RNA sequence: CGGCCUCCGAACGGUAAGAGCCUAGCAUGUAGAACUG
């Protein structure tokens, strides 16, 4: 039962999640060095920054739209508008779809 | 594996106990008495 | 009578059986050292 | 056939500039809350609600902060009367929030873990892109 | 902390769900059962807060579940005493006045609705109606200044600092003026006595003492 | 019900980030193998990949020794019916329902006077690990497991939320494959498991030592030896493992030629060094001379 | 909606109950039938209970909707608490709810006979329902925990199981 | 015994004696002060209240009588362990608060660093400042000297760093460090000053009228540091003897000045240990650790 | 100068017990998923 503090855990755990390298946690009686662990050389050549913690990233940004009025009767997305970049509906291939039928008729 | 029911005898009653008080005749003056 | 107490205890509150719940208690944080070592699970660590 | 008044006292004189915009906002609530329950999905179908409640809401709080069109005594009425939501008009006042997205998506307590939405944390710590939907408004990032 | 909610989220949860007959919901199934245990909470709750004649909407906090299955009226009906008791004294002058000055009163039949006539949905047929004027009572504009706008009110001071304790509603402070027109206003249901050498033996402990010796005053209880 | 301090699962389900994120839920379901309430923790897998839970009790685990979600063993992770069979392993777990529950009742009767380190039974005096199983034993986490199922609506073309589809929006796998409905509770029964009648003929069909004729064929030659080689080394091979009559190392082409002193003896060192007697690091051939 | 999943849980198809909450079978029931479907003094409390507070809330409903008025509510109201006994039923399933009963009659008589002190007539218009609404308010305070206990354990036998193991 | 100490709602940051070793000092996240008995069955008294952050340093004087508390709320307070109330709210502290020295016999004073940039120097009397090196970033660790002449501070630069109280520019700095300074200790010598780090060294240094200019002089390795980055604590024995040190591995680290041996690598906590402290009387250890309690060792 | 005014109704105990038989429901919504010189 060991005791840690979280802020830390989180930062770490966001880290590993959207940089996909990890601070190596091992609590060894084999004094170990801090060590980035999982996507290594994305540490090394990304400096080890954090998900929370900024830096300059010129990652394309998702296309996305805004309108911000409240007034239109029929507008506002606000908070929750849509990537612009993304299709209207989700469907999957005319080939899976016909394979789809067929295997429905299968069983 | 412990049930949820119950019973209208099982509900709480009776949670002091009554311990022998000086006068009546405590386990100290039986320690004392002939 | 402490260990009967506790025992006791838990079997009375059996008896509740409505249990006016307490809140859930803090988070377990736990150190675990498997025994399955090796550089390519855990992604290469001793610990998790 | 509208929200029935209750106060029976006059709403302030503001109130006229608003009323088309009112008006078609219930109707429009009515109609999408009517709208039943189709192949849909039951998550998914409480998330025009919301919508449309924040969308109301985010009109009034333009109408008296950001125009300042409007009397503070009419808008009182407006609040008081349910249309708006004074709490989460108080809490969009914040540095933060300005476009939280429902009043829930900050509840701490709403959440095994004890966090909020992943609909409230920015998308450049994300950089992943991925769209998120956050179960309750099915909202795209308030903030 | 935790905050309120849009009217028309619960609203729509329930009516999506109606009758748990569609394989849609199937799990709502086993919780709406295991919420019956607590109905009897939601009968007690619901029942005392009810509004009270000379009102046509009252309005209470609700807490519910997130499937709908169980809906507690979160709320405790507080009143101010001689409030209360000045308005129910209105009640009683009017419900005499009037049905003396009434052509024939009508008897409502119960049951009020037909067996498998089912229940109507709010929204789509009482929200948006007219409420039907209340057992309203006129008073004095000199007579009862003090007090002619707030009466009946639902809860009457309910924000103003000046009168009330806070939003609890606890505590009140009043003016001579007002108690003075609200006794005037429920002299119908009050005693005319000013002491208690009328309850001589007619008192709690005059009632002890007989019960223990087993005598019966000629008008008290046996 | 049962009471734990964590799951059991192998590090395939186990994860990769350095914090684990897991929910617990006191009494949440029921072992299909016990049959009662256990605890359930819930194991946030990976990035965009399924939460995994724990699904068999504890007890239910420490019987056979295997994946309290993985549901392959522990030490080597291959099926049940392989891991058993590879240490020779004949379980008698019964299988009524009346009989089960029985079972089951006394096992954790038998199972609370351990001390939470090992399984129980014959776990331990069958653990003689068999190359066999070391062979068939996979070596990379593979962790094509939490990925989602197939999205029926993205299989039809369905699927509209986007790209979030629950379920790996793919083409299905043909039902015909054998590797396709194996019955969980047949699975850790160690009941017909095509998979792992797969791993029988896998490593049925994968190269060991062949047998010679004549036992006077006492001469065994190992190729590829190369000039690092001694023939002490050699020796220090297969020397104990019985007694060698002889050894030619063949520089001119090399190899080996051990004559033996037991022809047992011979089969032990050769049929255990099939092309896996590394020393000093060179790949060996284990055969019967000429 | 909770009542109605009880009984379909239990697999009794050949009843129904309808909106007033009354339970009435569909069909002739034999004897397994006649036995398995019978209730005890926890299901039919609660259904009573429940249609007393159906029986307010529709001449509410009445109300709002505009079919009748505010007096004619009010005397509703009255009628309703002081006449309990003949439009619910519960005395059968707790006799000791006579005491309520009595106590709303002396009410009643109380009331009436201060009420008509002058030209006012003996008739319906009297709805002054403060009293009896006291009255069952506190049996419902008394119910609660009564009807919590037995319906817990109604749910828990369902749910789980009959215990005929450890008598 | 072991005498394992209980009762704080959070990590215990710093701990430290009676400097008569009478009552014992402990505190961390909680925002008060714990006080105890260290004797007879390890006894707890007294809870200081008030300070609005996580109190990040406590400091007595050397005779024992007031107590000075650098807190991360802007600002540093003074206390009477007489009674434990506050006797000053040394504010004007920009930011965070992390360290605070009160000087040993000398003139009623304090110097403090903190999270501004800035080292200052306070008066107890004057609610006043006396005066500020900005050198440019955060100051963490501050000692003085025992003349109560300089101030030696580690900060974010590695460079270990000294002023002079009268000619009020940089007197010493010296470097060899492999990362940030986290904690610094005068021995009882009055000369010898003792420094972790979180980059597994940690160092020894004499200020005198005269040393090398080069005077690092012992070294000592296990320290740890991990992505929790806590405050690292250190002292010398009250006889300048035994070095104790805590760290991120759960293992309170105790070494000699003389062999420099591993004297103990001692386990039995649960949580980081944020502050050994040593008996000014006895072979007692007090390990404030992360885990929400302590320890008291006898050695 | 005398006053005195119980009550009130429902269930079980009666209209067998069974094995088979057959098919809705009702529950499940999972786990996994392949390899070389
Ligand atoms: O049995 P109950 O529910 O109480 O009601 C009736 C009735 O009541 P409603 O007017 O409420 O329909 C009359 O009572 P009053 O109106 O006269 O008070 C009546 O009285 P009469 O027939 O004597 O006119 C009668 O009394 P009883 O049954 O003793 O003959 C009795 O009221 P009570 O039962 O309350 O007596
Ligand atoms: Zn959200
Ligand atoms: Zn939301
Ligand atoms: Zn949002």
């Amino acid at each position: 039962p060991a005791h840690i503090n979280d802020f830390m855990f989180e930062q770490q755990r966001r880290t590993f999640a959207t940089y996909g390298y990890a601070l190596d946690p091992s609590l060894d009686n084999h004094q170990v060095s801090a060590k980035y662990i999982g996507s290594v050389e994305e540490a090394e050549k990304n400096q080890g920054l954090t998900v929370f913690e900024t830096g300059q990233k010129k990652t394309e940004k998702r296309k996305k739209f805004k309108e911000n009025d409240a007034s239109n009767i029929d507008g506002f997305l606000g908070p929750w508008a849509k990537y612009v970049d993304e299709k209207d509906v989700a469907k999957p291939s005319e080939e899976e779809q016909k394979e789809l039928d067929e295997i429905t008729a299968k069983r | 594996q412990l049930s949820k029911q119950y019973s209208s005898r099982d509900l709480p009653s009776h949670t002091k106990i009554k311990y022998r008080q000086t006068t009546q005749d405590a386990p100290e003056e039986v320690r004392n008495r002939d | 009578r402490v260990a009967l107490e506790k025992s006791v205890s838990q079997k009375v509150a059996a008896a509740m059986p409505v249990r006016a719940a307490d809140k859930l208690a803090p988070a377990q944080y736990i150190r675990y050292t498997p025994s399955q070592q090796g550089v390519a699970f855990n992604s290469g660590a001793k610990q998790r | 056939m509208p929200k029935v008044k209750r106060s029976r006292k006059a709403p302030p004189d503001g109130w006229e500039l608003i009323e088309p915009t009112l008006d078609e906002l219930d109707q429009k609530m009515r109609e999408a809350e009517t709208e039943p329950h189709e192949g849909k999905r039951k998550v998914e179908s409480l998330w025009p609600i919301f919508r449309i409640h924040h969308q109301k809401t985010r009109y009034i709080f333009d109408l008296f902060y950001k125009r300042k069109a409007i009397s503070r005594e009419l808008y009182e009425y407006c609040i008081k009367e349910g249309y708006a939501d004074k709490n989460l008009i108080a809490k969009w006042k914040k540095q933060g929030y300005e476009n939280l997205c429902c009043l829930r998506c900050i509840q701490t307590r709403d959440t095994n873990f004890g966090t909020n939405c992943i609909c409230r944390v920015p998308k450049s710590k994300l950089e992943v892109g991925r769209i998120i939907e956050c179960t309750h408004c099915g909202c795209r990032g308030c903030s | 902390q935790k905050e309120d909610m849009p009217p028309e989220h619960v609203r729509k949860i329930i009516r999506d769900h109606g009758d748990m007959t569609n394989r849609k919901f199937r799990h709502d199934k086993r919780v709406y059962l295991g919420a019956l245990k607590y109905m009897p909470h939601a009968v007690l709750k619901l029942l005392e807060n009810m509004p009270m004649p000379w009102e046509q909407i009252r309005d209470v906090p609700v807490l519910y579940h997130i499937t709908g299955a169980i809906s507690f009226v979160n709320e405790i009906p507080w009143v101010i005493e001689p409030v209360y008791i000045s308005q129910w004294g209105s009640m009683w002058i009017m419900m005499r006045r009037e049905k003396r000055d009434r052509r024939h009163f009508k008897r409502m039949r119960f049951p009020p609705f037909d067996d498998e006539e089912p229940p109507l949905d709010y929204a789509d047929n009482i929200l948006d109606v007219e409420p039907l004027e209340a057992i309203q009572l006129e008073l004095d504009p000199e007579e009862d200044a003090p007090v002619l706008d707030w009466f009946y009110d639902h809860q009457p001071l309910r924000d103003s600092r000046k009168y009330v304790n806070g939003s609890t509603y606890q505590r009140w402070q009043f003016t001579l003026p007002m108690m003075s027109t609200l006794y005037r206003l429920a002299n119908q249901l009050l005693t005319d006595l000013v002491d208690d050498n009328y309850f001589y033996l007619f008192d709690l402990k005059a009632f002890f003492t007989s019960k223990a010796l087993n005598m019966a005053i000629p008008g008290g209880p046996k | 019900w049962e009471d734990a301090d964590f799951p059991i699962l192998c590090q395939t389900c186990l994860g990769e980030n350095p914090y684990i994120r897991m929910t617990k839920e006191k009494y949440g379901k029921e072992c299909k193998i016990c049959a009662r309430p256990f605890t359930v923790f819930r194991w946030c897998p990976g990035v965009r990949m399924r939460f995994k839970k724990t699904e068999v009790c504890q007890t239910c685990s420490k019987l056979k020794n295997v994946c309290q979600t993985c549901l392959l063993d522990l030490e080597y992770g291959l099926p049940i019916q392989v891991r058993d069979a590879g240490l020779s392993f004949k379980d008698d777990m019964p299988k009524s329902d009346v009989n089960k529950e029985y079972y089951t009742q006394n096992m954790e009767r038998e199972i609370s006077n351990s001390d939470g380190t090992r399984p129980v039974g014959m776990l331990g005096k069958a653990t003689s690990t068999s190359d066999m199983l070391l062979k068939l034993a996979r070596t990379t986490p593979y962790y094509k497991r939490n990925r989602p199922h197939i999205c029926s609506f993205w299989v039809k073309g369905e699927c509209k939320r986007g790209e979030e589809c629950p379920y790996r929006h793919e083409k299905p796998t043909d039902p015909d494959d054998p590797l396709a409905d194996q019955n969980i509770k047949d699975r850790y029964y160690g009941i017909n498991d095509p998979v792992a009648d797969k791993l029988l003929k896998r490593a049925s069909t994968m190269p060991r030592l062949d047998p010679p004729e004549d036992k006077t064929i006492t001469t065994l030659y190992v190729g590829g030896l190369g000039d690092t080689i001694t023939e002490t080394d050699l020796r220090n091979h297969f020397y104990q493992f019985g007694e060698i009559r002889t050894i030619t190392v063949v520089q001119r082409q090399q190899c080996a030629f051990i004559q033996f002193a037991t022809r047992q003896a011979a089969e032990v060192a050769a049929e255990k060094s099939f092309n896996k007697l590394i020393v000093n690091g060179r790949r060996l051939n284990v055969k019967w001379g000429r | 909606n909770m009542l109605n999943l009880l009984i379909h849980r239990k697999n009794l198809n050949y009843l129904h109950l309808d909106y007033n909450f009354n339970l009435k079978p569909v069909k002739t029931l034999t004897t397994k039938e006649r036995k398995k479907s019978r209730f005890g003094n926890a299901f039919h409390l609660c259904r009573e209970v429940l249609r007393l507070t159906k029986l307010v809330v529709d001449s509410h409903v009445q109300y709002r909707l505009g079919n009748v008025d505010a007096f004619q509510l009010a005397d509703g109201l009255q009628y309703i608490f002081a006449h309990v006994g003949q439009l619910t039923g519960m005395y059968r399933y707790k006799y000791k709810l006579m005491r309520q009963i009595r106590m709303c009659k002396d009410l009643k008589h109380l009331i009436y006979y201060r009420f008509n002190t002058g030209p006012v007539g003996k008739g319906p218009g009297c709805g002054f329902w403060a009293a009896g609404w006291r009255v069952w308010l506190f049996f419902m305070r008394g119910i609660t925990p009564l009807l919590e206990r037995w319906l817990g354990n109604l749910l828990a036998r369902q749910f789980e199981g009959r215990h005929s193991k450890g008598v | 015994p072991i005498m394992l100490l209980s009762g704080h709602e959070g990590e215990v940051y710093c701990c430290k004696f009676h400097p008569n070793g009478s009552t014992l000092a402990s505190a961390g996240f909680d925002r008060l002060i714990l006080l105890w008995n260290v004797y007879g069955d390890c006894d707890n008294y007294a809870t200081l209240k008030g300070h609005s952050g996580a109190v990040m340093e406590l400091h007595y004087n050397t005779d024992g009588s007031m107590l000075f508390s650098a807190s991360t709320d802007k600002t540093v307070a003074v206390w009477d362990s007489e009674t434990g109330e506050r006797v000053k709210r040394l504010k004007g502290h920009t930011s965070f608060v992390n360290s605070c020295y009160p000087a040993r016999r000398g003139p009623q004073l304090v110097c403090t660093g903190s999270d501004d940039g800035t080292v200052k120097l306070w008066d107890i009397r004057k609610k006043a400042a006396i005066q500020t090196f900005q050198n440019t970033y955060q100051v963490l660790a501050v000692t003085f000297n025992d003349t109560s002449d300089q101030i030696i501070s580690g900060g974010i630069d590695n460079d270990i760093k000294v002023w002079d109280l009268r000619q009020n520019k940089l007197t010493y700095t010296m470097r060899g460090h492999a990362d940030s300074v986290t904690g610094l200790s005068l021995s009882s010598e009055g000369s010898y000053l003792l420094s972790n780090a979180m980059d597994n060294t940690v160092r020894v240094w004499d200020v005198r009228p005269f040393a090398p200019k080069e005077r690092c002089v012992k070294i000592f390795q296990g320290n740890v540091h991990n992505f929790e980055k806590n405050l690292l604590r250190c002292s010398w024995s009250p006889d300048g003897s035994k070095i104790a040190a805590g760290s991120a591995d759960r293992f309170v680290y105790v070494w000699d000045t003389t062999s420099r041996r591993i004297l103990y690598k001692l386990p039995g906590h649960a949580g980081s240990i944020n502050e050994v402290a040593f008996h000014p009387d006895e072979p007692i250890i007090i390990s404030a650790s992360s885990d929400k309690r302590l320890y008291m060792g006898e050695i």
